[PDB]
């Protein structure tokens, strides 16, 4: 086809002809189209000295001699020759594109050029040697020569120049994975104080990259953390978006010194919040990160955006995870004070179309219900109303709420079970499932339809959610701990089915446990099974606390954004 | 539109 | 048995689509944008035969278009590729080298074809002359 | 961190792709296009996770802008890189559009090798790049580049000259209103922000000032900046030092929340007649001076669902009914200041059930006014240039406030 | 020649946008509706243009509600175009009211009483397009009337064999076998080949559930079938397909074949095979053509061939011959032969006899699945390696599956892994191999490991009674590492919990150190697994009493009785009591070992 006329044109003496048909080439490389086998023409056509045909062949090269080593070997001696270029630019580029190539033939090769680029006069070859030396040790590092290039580039932080210092900062912070317990090779206090004056003269990223380094120091002492902070605060000012989230990060890291008697911690907290509540006037995706990472800062340190509720209210024209992230933070924020316009807002929020944000608000009433022990009575009302409106979703929620509203309030809620256990077969979910097998099992005393209820989920028990099986299974064991006769045969069906019909361990275990508890004594299992039991004391949804200090220690990473540790994803 | 400043 | 026949542009728009099963317009959609996620993504050095869901496609791009015909597990894909190919042959002859436009302008027409090529979702006529000089007789009417 | 950098169209061809490290392979490009362009589901979010791989997206005109990584990326910093990279290729060619990819395809690969290495963000102010990118000498003007590229002062080209030293300023601002019907402003916002277009020649020191003493003073809970100029300065002794790029910049940013003057006031009159006729006036005045004319100027009135006619009466202007809105879009062109309009409109209702009540949706109002509402007004800006011999008397100062509405609600 | 549509069609396209689109469709909807209840008479052109663009605007994927009325008036007309039009809208779009239906049955049935071919071929199209009880009630008894020994034209027979077929599909109660099965069965000696392709069809549907009534179908089809194969190319010079004559009608003819047992004939049986020899012997000849259709036409019939063959595994001398044809197939340059070639080898391995000449191609298949770089020919290449492993060969299959999936993507991460536990589980020699293997998927994949996998590999642990002092020290071994999965943490739970006691007397694996490891990984996992790994920390209680002070301690935590979730709080709660309460016989007699376990 055209393939042939390519070749023809680029297997041509005239230079326009010859690069308008590398354009062509690549373009047909961009769409899809394979390519490979027009590389040595391409080579033929190296030999040049424009800098956009140059820059393309690059491209071209780097792009295949990924896959294909054994014929791109050869621009070795074109690199080796482009080292000592007189032009800084083209130096550079021949640097970046030689550091790219992942083969094991360039790797020898680009040791001598970039160790004298390494050391040189010009700030561009610099830097670009500084990220060539990151890239080299992206692939097969474990040479002495890397530790020299290592040692080289540690000592390069102490740069005049800004911008060198700023990738040679990310160059190192990059290089810092490895473990051999030596970690992070640098920032002893000088190089800190270095660093902290170079945050003005670096660009946006630079500073960027400077904060997340200096989020791995740690102080050696008290007064060296506020002298640390006094000097990163004046960047909660905008330079970049990010550089305001790192910002936070490390004054929120740094937050050690004393709690009360020490007035900088208590002007760091009024601080930290106008920029925090400035970042929501951008674009919807910053808007969205810093929605994410405002609700770790809320959960963490509550006392900083306590009395600036307005802000978070939910707009229509809003998108929808800014208005989940806002709905979530106002919840966060719920207090006595302004308990009536949270739940006005709730109750329009109720009404509105989508179905998870009204997933969300039904779970929210039910959150400022075991928030605030003065409006339980009054949200309680509303969620009786919005499982009267018959919607199917709604009508999960609420009894998924009503659940741990029951488990906070014990023992003073219960007109509410008839008409709970009214809506029975509107259940399809495993989580409302379990949230009424639960609510019966634990009020089976009071209500005489529990045998029933609790009997008819046996049919369908396999093919079931393994949290409903546990919970059946707890649920019949407490029923016939409050009734011992009427349910003698109910207990020993669900034991059987327990623990000879099914395979997950963790569920015959149960089973086991239950049974033989049962079978040796009854009344140690009476004091065992139902014995009194904490309140769960005003939760909200609250993410474990280890995993929550890893990520206040990870804010302006992404592992915040996803609310799940490093280690979870790659 | 543009006044003196 | 064929499930469905479907003539898509690189675009993704739906240019026929005779359908052999009972299927409701919702899963009629899901069907669409499935084959053309699953088609458009595959180049031509790849084979022209995928499977998603129960059922399997065989595709064959000619031009801009995608003539892809959706069978069973069991049934045989070279034959079926083969199929495709004559029948974008008989329209190449029909409309004196097909395009889109002829498809889209001619609508019914192209549905007669098919109709005379396959029915009850199995190959009915496979001749190309037998099926031109119908095409005739009908045209003459 | 990028790992890799890809642009698509709307048919969701790959316009460009552009791969920064190993671990991203042509497998991700297919992942992005089978999960994000043809997703079932609507409800997503700006970064997605698909299987231990990343990917955040924008959107720019019909075009779809990723960028894919595999590490723990700072999720800001790419987002903002995206921004910063939409905005270079609309300075180099207008619009983001297929055929503008398409024609420029070497000059974005230009950009995309030069303005991000390995992942990490380099200069990116596109000062510097019309420098060294297009679309001989000695060492010394490409010692200058190079410093210049690589310096502190990369916004700003050494070799600047004009004929004639003039500067634009702009204040935009967008108001968010919602009023409740008792007098008590339920919620107030004023977002604003200062494009700034300088002609200048040489690396002038400006120096930026407002009535910002916290006998006009409007008190600013928070400004947030550009990057040319100096934090430091404005942290200890609030000062506004910057030196301004060539060609056009976003200054600063504020928000304002307190001492708001209301552009107008809206007082709604419903009367309801049985369940056929309804009686809706709307007036607005007016509050500013006659000088300055407000133009573009919309008020959406909302109608009830069984509406089946709409009467429009109007003295001044035109009122509009579409069906298309299902509500009345009252235009005027232009009036002064301490002017009134008033409207009669007859709402004929279908019948309905008797126990559906109307919810009144806020009355929502659309204007752009001469006035600042923020009240902020540019005091002084002084230029001083060590190097050259033009004084500040030389420069010549235009300034310009063009206050467009956001979200401007009134309950009725 | 409607220009109405075309300009109509143009100006939907002309749009710039989807509101235009809509705008303009809603115009000549409202101009439509208007015309159709016009005092104007329609003639029948205006009928047919207007029928045809509600026909258009509803294949766009616009609703159309109206019209059906007028389509059906289009039906009983003289002119052709007029009533193909009625009949494309009837079968495109389905109304199921009574009326309606009663009208486009009397017009289907008024134009299968005329004697018309081409009235009978829209008629029958019709029938065959949309199935529903209605029609299959007023057709059934009809339909089979007309491809009977009565006088019809050929095109008539194809039409009225599918509709036929389709209204069998449909409704099988409605078609039964009656008279008219032997002169059905009869059509497979026609001269026009078509009439005999969609017999075939029809009676290959058939023959599934009445086996019997066909059985003749086979004595006609062998014959069919060699004067087919077996004959110049001059012949069947209408059907000759790209020099291979009439592959379709060879892979239905086939394929029917396929639906049978082997033919009890002898001559009937030696035509078959001779028939298959030929075909398979035609192969090996230089190819008539250079065009790609030609070899895919004589491959199509060439892989149903072979099908036959492997179905029918009557002939042990073919079985030899197909087995190295696909063995040849499969390094063939072009990959639609590859994957044909690997989805019937697989077939060709179920298969007893063939078992040795199908593993001999092991290597091969081995280097497929490496170097292919295709995601079917590798899941292909997968599949066989399933199917081809046994028990002198299986820890080289599951090394190979493994080094395989340490480089696969995700979507097949899933299914590679449950095929690599299978085999582990069934070809396991050797004990210790299996829980290294189930390790390896666990550390390799961990996210796609699924409940089963874990499920099993405590299923073989517990019941061994011989492999679990070394289950126990390898998962102690793997815990301790930095980087564990959820599902490792959830096995090594389980199986330490039972039989920690195995390793507890080594000092570097003692009751502290293994509590430390186990609570370094509870507070980073979900609830299933903090759940399992308390039951997990209750076993310690009962196994080690020099350890009771801590689980105790960690129990008592105010974090772990005020969990937000019902079952940890659950399990917290009831595990202090357990420890705190018991006399020390109860909260023995409670944990045991537990008995051994019984597309
Ligand atoms: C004087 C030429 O007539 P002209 O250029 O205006 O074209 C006619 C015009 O487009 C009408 O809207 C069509 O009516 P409809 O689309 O048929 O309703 C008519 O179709 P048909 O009457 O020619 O079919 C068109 O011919």
């Amino acid at each position: 086809g055209e393939i042939f006329e390519l070749k023809a044109e680029l297997n041509n003496e005239k230079k326009e002809k010859r690069k308008e048909a590398v354009k062509k080439v690549i373009a047909a490389m961009t769409v899809g189209k394979d390519v490979s086998s027009l590389f040595p023409d391409v080579v033929n056509c190296m030999q040049t000295d424009n800098l956009e045909l140059k820059k393309l062949v690059y491209l071209y090269l780097m792009n295949y001699a990924k896959s294909q080593p054994d014929m791109a070997i050869m621009a070795v001696n074109s690199f080796v020759k482009d080292c000592e270029d007189p032009n800084p630019l083209i130096r550079a580029l021949a640097v970046r594109t030689m550091g790219c190539i992942r083969v094991d033939k360039i790797t020898e090769y680009l040791c001598e050029p970039l160790r004298k680029c390494l050391k040189d006069e010009d700030p561009y070859v610099r830097k670009t040697a500084a990220v060539c030396v990151a890239k080299l040790h992206d692939i097969n590092a474990q040479m002495v020569e890397d530790q020299g290039f290592l040692d080289s580039l540690r000592d390069l932080i102490a740069d005049s120049n800004p911008m060198v210092v700023a990738n040679a900062v990310a160059a190192l912070s990059e290089i810092s994975e490895s473990h051999p317990n030596s970690n992070l090779l640098d920032l002893n206090p000088q190089n800190i104080n270095k660093l902290l004056t170079a945050l003005n003269e670096c660009t946006e990223w630079g500073q960027i990259f400077i904060l997340d380094c200096l989020s791995n120091y740690n102080p050696k002492d008290d007064r060296e953390a506020q002298s640390i902070c006094e000097r990163v605060t004046p960047r909660l000012s905008h330079a970049n978006s990010a550089v305001v989230l790192s910002a936070v990060k490390v004054l929120m890291k740094f937050l050690e010194l004393l709690p009360k008697d020490s007035d900088y911690y208590n002007m760091l907290l009024k601080k930290l919040a106008p920029p925090l509540v400035t970042l929501l006037s951008g674009e919807p995706e910053v808007q969205y990160v810093a929605l994410r990472n405002i609700n770790l800062i809320v959960q963490k340190r509550p006392e900083i955006l306590k009395q600036e509720i307005k802000v978070f209210f939910v707009k229509y024209n809003d998108p929808i995870y800014v208005k989940l992230e806002k709905l979530d933070i106002m919840i966060r924020l719920a207090s006595q004070a302004n308990i009536a316009q949270v739940l006005a807002e709730l109750k329009e929020y109720a009404t509105e179309v989508d179905v998870d944000f009204v997933r969300k608000a039904v779970r929210a009433i039910g959150r400022c219900a075991i928030k605030v022990e003065q409006s339980a009575e009054r949200c309680v009302s509303t969620l009786l109303d919005l499982i009267q409106t018959k919607v199917n979703y709604v009508v999960q929620e609420a009894i998924v709420v009503i659940r741990d509203i029951f488990r906070k309030y014990p023992n003073k809620y219960e007109s509410i079970i008839a008409t709970l256990c009214e809506n029975l077969d509107s259940l399809d979910e495993p989580d409302a499932r379990a949230a009424m097998i639960w609510i019966v099992g634990e009020y089976a005393e009071r209500i005489d339809n529990a045998d029933e209820l609790l009997e008819s989920f046996l049919e369908g028990f396999h093919d079931e959610s393994t949290q409903v099986q546990l919970t059946l299974l707890t649920a019949i064991v407490k029923l016939f701990l409050k009734k011992p006769s009427e349910t003698q045969e109910l207990v020993q069906q669900v034991l059987s089915l327990a623990t000879q019909d099914s395979d997950n361990p963790d569920l015959r275990d149960r089973g086991y446990i239950y049974w033989r508890l049962l079978s040796t004594d009854p009344v140690t299992a009476k004091e065992v099974v139902l014995s009194e039991k904490p309140l769960i004391s005003e939760e909200t949804d609250l993410i474990e606390p280890t995993l929550l200090d890893e990520l206040i220690c990870h804010i302006g990473s992404l592992a915040s954004v996803y609310h799940k540790p490093p280690n979870a994803f790659v | 539109d543009y006044q003196r400043l | 048995m064929i499930r469905f026949i479907l003539i898509q542009n690189r675009a993704g728009k739906t240019r026929l689509a005779k359908w052999y099963m009972q299927f409701d317009d919702d899963e009629k959609q899901k069907l669409i944008e499935e084959v053309h996620a699953v088609v458009t993504v595959r180049d031509a050095k790849h084979t022209n035969f995928v499977e998603f869901r129960n059922f399997k496609i065989i595709y064959r791009r000619y031009a801009g278009l995608y003539f892809c015909i959706c069978v069973d597990v069991n049934d045989n894909n070279l034959a079926y590729l083969e199929a495709i190919h004559n029948f974008v042959e008989v329209l190449n002859e029909y409309f004196h080298n097909v395009c889109e436009l002829d498809l889209v302008f001619n609508f019914y027409k192209v549905y007669t074809v098919v109709d005379e090529m396959f029915l009850a979702g199995e190959i009915r006529e496979t001749s190309q002359t037998k099926v031109l000089k119908q095409l005739l007789m009908l045209q003459s009417l | 961190m990028i790992g890799g950098l890809f642009i698509y169209n709307h048919k969701g061809e790959v316009l460009i792709s552009r791969v920064y490290r190993d671990d991203i392979g042509r497998n991700a490009v297919d992942a992005f296009r089978v999960n994000v362009i043809h997703a079932r589901q609507q409800v997503r979010s700006p970064v997605t996770n698909i299987a231990r791989t990343s990917f955040f997206h924008v959107k720019r005109s019909n075009i779809w802008l990723a960028a894919v990584t595999k590490q723990n990326v700072n999720a800001a910093m790419v987002f903002e890189f995206l921004y910063k990279m939409c905005d270079v290729m609309a300075a180099y060619f207008g619009k983001i559009s297929e055929e503008n990819i398409k024609n420029n395809f070497v000059l974005i690969y230009e950009l995309l090798d030069e303005i991000l290495d390995f992942g990490y963000p380099q200069n990116s102010e596109t000062g510097a790049l019309k420098t060294f990118i297009t679309q001989h000498q000695t060492k010394e003007e490409q010692s200058q580049i190079t410093s210049q590229v690589t310096g502190q002062i990369g916004w700003r080209r050494e070799g600047i000259k004009y004929r004639r030293n003039e500067l634009f300023l702009d204040v935009l601002e967008s108001v968010n209103l919602l009023m409740s019907p008792q007098g008590q402003v339920l919620s107030a916002h004023v977002s604003g922000r200062v494009v700034m277009k300088s002609y200048l020649s040489g690396m002038p020191e400006c120096k930026f000032g407002m009535n910002d003493k916290i006998k006009q003073s409007i008190a600013i809970d928070d400004c947030t900046f550009h990057q040319c100029v100096r934090l430091s300065k404005f942290d200890s002794e609030r000062s506004i030092s910057f030196i301004p790029p060539d060609g056009e910049f976003e200054l600063m940013r504020y928000r304002t929340t307190k001492d708001i003057i209301l552009p107008f006031r809206v007082i709604p009159l419903v009367r309801e007649v049985g369940r056929t006729k309804l009686e809706v006036k709307v007036v607005i005045k007016s509050n500013f001076k006659p000088s300055l004319l407000a133009q573009k100027i919309e008020v959406r009135i909302p109608t009830p669902l069984n509406t089946s006619g709409v009467q429009v009466i109007c003295m001044k202007g035109k009122a509009k009914y579409k069906a298309s809105e299902n509500a009345i879009v009252w235009k005027i062109k232009r009036m002064a200041g301490m002017k009134e309009s008033q409207i009669s409109a007859e709402i004929e209702l279908l019948p309905t059930n008797d126990k559906k009540k109307w919810a009144r949706p806020p009355i929502s109002m659309n204007f752009e006014v001469p006035f600042a509402p923020s009240g902020l007004k540019v005091r002084y800006l002084k230029v001083f240039e060590p190097k050259l011999n033009y004084s500040d008397h030389d420069v010549i100062k235009w300034v310009r406030y063009i206050g467009r509405s956001g979200i401007y609600e009134t309950r009725c | 020649g409607m220009r109405g549509l075309a300009v109509f069609i143009s100006d939907i396209r002309n749009c710039k946008s989807k509101e235009a689109e809509i705008k303009r469709i809603n115009k000549e909807l409202a101009n439509i509706r208007s015309k159709f209840k016009g005092d104007k008479a329609l003639d029948g052109y205006s009928k047919k243009k207007y029928v045809c663009k509600l026909l258009f605007i509803f294949l766009l994927g616009h609703d159309i509600d109206f019209g059906h009325m007028e389509a059906v008036n289009l039906l009983s007309s003289n002119r052709y175009t007029e009533k193909q039009i009625g009949y494309l809208f009837i079968s495109v779009l389905v109304n199921s009211n009574s009326e309606l239906i009663r009208l486009i049955n009397n017009a289907i049935k008024n134009d299968l009483a005329s004697r018309n071919p081409t009235f009978m071929g829209l008629a029958l199209h019709c029938i065959a397009n949309v199935g529903s009880r209605e029609m299959a009630e007023a057709f059934a008894g009809e339909i089979p009337k007309i491809l009977v020994a009565g006088d019809t034209m050929d095109s008539v027979k194809q039409s009225a064999a599918l509709c036929l077929l389709r209204l069998y599909r449909t409704s099988p109660d409605l078609v039964p076998m009656g008279d008219w099965t032997s002169r059905v069965v009869h059509l497979l000696n026609d001269q026009h080949l078509g009439v005999v392709t969609a017999a075939t069809s029809l009676i290959t549907t058939l023959a599934q559930k009445n086996p019997e009534e066909f059985k003749t179908s086979v004595s006609l089809a062998v014959s069919r079938l060699s004067r087919i194969v077996t004959s110049a190319s001059t012949d069947l010079q209408d059907y000759t397909y790209y020099f291979v004559p009439a592959p379709w009608l060879s892979v239905k003819l086939l394929r029917l074949l396929q639906c049978y047992p082997p033919p009890e004939d002898p001559a009937v049986r030696g035509r078959l095979t001779e028939c298959l020899e030929t075909i398979l012997n035609k192969a090996q000849e230089p190819p008539k053509s250079k065009k790609v259709q030609h070899s895919n036409a004589k491959n199509a019939v060439l892989f149903e061939a072979i099908s036959l063959i492997i179905h029918h595994d009557s002939e042990p001398n073919l079985l030899v011959r197909a087995c190295n044809q696909l063995g040849q197939f499969l390094q063939h340059r072009e990959t639609n032969l590859r994957y044909l070639a690997l989805e019937s080898m697989c077939t060709l391995a179920s298969s007893e006899f063939s078992h040795e000449a199908v593993k001999t191609h092991i290597e091969t298949v081995i280097n497929a699945l490496k170097t292919e770089r295709d995601v079917s020919v590798r899941q292909r290449a997968v599949d066989l390696l399933y199917a081809m492993c046994d028990r002198s060969n299986a820890q080289q299959i599951v090394a190979e599956m493994l080094s395989y999936l340490e480089t696969a993507d995700y979507s097949i991460r899933e299914e590679i892994v449950l095929k690599v536990a299978i085999l582990a589980e069934k070809y396991a020699v050797d004990y210790t191999w299996y829980v290294d293997t189930i390790l390896n998927l666990i550390r390799i994949a961990g996210d796609y490991v699924s409940e089963e996998v874990w499920y099993r590999v405590i299923q073989i642990v517990i019941n061994r009674d011989d492999v679990q002092g070394y289950a126990a020290k390898t998962v102690f071994e793997a815990l301790q590492a930095p980087a564990c999965h959820e599902n490792l943490v959830k096995v090594g739970g389980y199986i330490l919990g039972e039989f920690g006691n195995l390793i507890a007397g080594d000092p570097r694996s003692s009751p502290l150190i293994q509590f430390n490891l186990l609570h370094s990984k509870f507070h980073l996992c979900s609830v299933p697994t903090r759940a399992l790994l308390l039951s997990t920390y209750i076993k310690f209680v009962n196994l080690f009493p020099e350890v009771k002070a801590t689980i105790q301690d960690v129990l008592r935590s105010d974090s772990q009785l005020k969990n937000a979730d019902v079952e940890l709080q659950q399990r917290a709660v009831e595990y202090l009591r357990l420890s705190t309460v018991a006399s020390t016989d109860i909260l023995a007699t409670v944990l045991e070992e537990m008995p051994p376990f019984p597309g």
